[PDB]
């Protein structure tokens, strides 16, 4: 789709709720920015971060439902 | 000393091309690109004489301006900081006779 | 192309290629990285399903 | 067809170094600065129809206004050309 092709080469495509400013900093170490200020608009370097250090947590209940997946998965082994 | 003789390193572009002449600026911005491993800065050595928090504060302006070029409709040829109180200290602008 | 999402061990640099380098150099089990973030591709006929 | 087939050349830019990602417009200008061997230009072979002098001013005009970007203390991203009596006849503006 030309439209995805044309908002991912522009900053802050993705939005999000206001609790992001009190988790995530606004810029890195490299001084790259991360969100802008007038939900607030976003950058792909935020989910990025999040997944390279953020807070973690390991309930189990998540994955509840999700049991028949892991049926295929043990089948095709 | 003005420079630093005996312990310095570089960073090094290799190799440009042989037809590649161009602006200090940009060759030291592709210089920069090619290194990984900034962390968070902290001071291990005060000077006993100043505020070292101005030192800390100058080094993170120096790296988000170089990286805030891409907010500009056209590419500029030199790069003027802005007049901000920690350079303004370092600068020595408010203490003049 | 369309994601800026290549690989943690190539020379494309983009915008994103400062943190997928730094995802890339403090994992162990690199097989497990999802494609969106600098991961390799396992999918084959045997998996499309899945 | 939109682009021709056999006849093709190109200029090269003599292998790139693994750092290096830019603009089109740059990548051109270092490509065409590689070349020598410009001489002054004339028609060898009439459109019989429309006007040539204005062919000939237009490739006059694209390298005077390539070779006049120096003049700019804020060099820009994209190259917009004058609109000349030559370019809007070409256009088909009117």
């Amino acid at each position: 789709s030309l439209r995805m092709k044309w908002m991912m080469a522009m900053k802050y495509p993705i939005t999000a709720d206001k609790r992001i400013t009190e988790m995530v900093p606004e810029r890195n170490e490299q001084g790259q920015t991360l969100w802008s200020k007038m939900r607030v608009m976003v950058s792909p370097l935020a989910v990025t971060w999040w997944n390279r250090n953020g807070p973690m947590t390991s309930t189990v209940h998540y994955p509840k439902v999700y049991k028949t997946y892991f049926e295929k998965v043990e089948r095709l082994k | 000393s003005k420079f630093l003789l005996m312990d310095a390193l570089k960073l090094s572009i290799e190799d440009p091309s042989h037809e590649g002449e161009g602006i200090p600026l940009y060759d030291a911005i592709k210089c920069m690109r090619t290194f990984f491993g900034w962390k968070e800065p902290y001071i291990v050595k005060p000077h006993e004489k100043g505020i070292n928090p101005n030192y800390l504060l100058s080094w993170k302006q120096v790296l988000a301006e170089l990286q805030d070029i891409e907010n500009e409709e056209k590419i500029p040829r030199t790069k003027n900081m802005k007049k901000t109180s920690q350079l303004k200290w370092a600068l020595g602008e408010n203490m003049a006779p | 192309y369309t994601y800026r999402c290549h690989r943690g061990d190539t020379q494309i640099q983009t915008r994103r290629s400062f943190e997928l380098k730094k995802l890339w150099e403090q994992t162990r089990s690199k097989a497990g990285l999802l494609v969106s973030d600098g991961g390799p591709n396992l999918y084959n006929i045997r998996n499309l399903h899945i």
